[PDB]
């Protein structure tokens, strides 16, 4: 799923 | 700009990238890869502000992965990635593919399938197929199917499955084992018996290879994104006020192991 980046 | 109008501006400025890669893989009957690939792509989905110049990182040459080659949206300044391998580029609006690309080195293959067969004489076959996933045991791997061909004279075929749920489909001369979910560095194992008609002697069955449909939440070719950074020089929004998302979705193609 979308994870947050950095 | 061609590709993207001047006025743009949004509250919520947010941006979404898609690694999206296909692993291909032909493995022997001995454990050794015959062929392995990667195809990826990178689609990104951006709502930003104005006109803003875009920088994006990945790992290419712990983990840094070889690209055997790629190609661009036009909007990526080529003689940037010609000098330096750097990724420039002002987005077009909403969604858009960012680059294709290609891989054959260091792939990871998330599942490994060991089969075995016992001939019972004449009547039925006695097989037992075992796969592995191979990924941080954090993941999950999801609408894994493994599917395993059957001789034409089979007349019927039990199979015993802890995990999942497996059906013969005579039409297809394959039992298919569908299993939702398995996290990484796991083992599930099916059995089968397969009964069989009487069949020409010297006619023989040359015995397709076990294939598999898998979907992983990373990318087999070790790609790893470092960053997208976002310059608009004019807006009053900086990198850091960008909402940044990434998703890795990996998903077989070819996926064939020989028996």
């Amino acid at each position: 799923g979308y994870m947050m980046m950095s | 700009i061609g590709w993207r109008r001047e006025g743009i501006k949004y509250r919520r400025n947010e941006l979404f990238l898609d690694v999206l890669e296909s692993v291909n893989l032909l493995m022997s009957p001995q454990g050794q890869v015959l062929s392995a690939h990667v195809s990826g792509r990178v689609v990104m989905k951006s709502y930003l502000s104005g006109m803003p110049e875009c920088k994006f990182g990945m790992n290419d040459k712990k983990q840094s992965i070889a690209i055997d080659d790629c190609t661009f949206h036009q909007c990526v300044r080529l003689s940037k990635f010609d000098s330096e391998r750097s990724i420039s580029f002002i987005p077009p609006d909403g969604e858009f593919e960012l680059m294709r690309y290609r891989t054959t080195k260091d792939i990871i293959l998330p599942f490994r399938v060991i089969p075995l067969v016992r001939e019972v004489g004449r009547t039925k076959l006695e097989v037992k197929v075992v796969i592995k996933s191979n990924f941080k045991p954090s993941l999950l791997a999801q609408k894994i199917e493994v599917r395993i061909p059957t001789p034409l004279n089979t007349s019927g075929v039990q199979v015993i499955c802890m995990k999942g749920k497996a059906k013969y489909k005579a039409s297809e001369n394959a039992i298919v084992w569908k299993i939702k979910r398995m996290a990484g560095m796991k083992e599930s194992q099916i059995s089968a018996e397969i009964e069989l008609l009487p069949t020409n002697d010297k006619k023989k069955w040359a015995r397709p290879p076990i294939s598999m449909n898998f979907e992983v939440p990373f990318a087999p070719s070790g790609l790893k994104v470092r960053y997208l950074k976002v310059f608009e020089p004019k807006l009053n929004y900086s990198d850091h006020d960008v909402i940044k998302w990434v998703r890795y979705i990996g998903r077989s193609g070819i996926y064939e192991t020989r028996c």
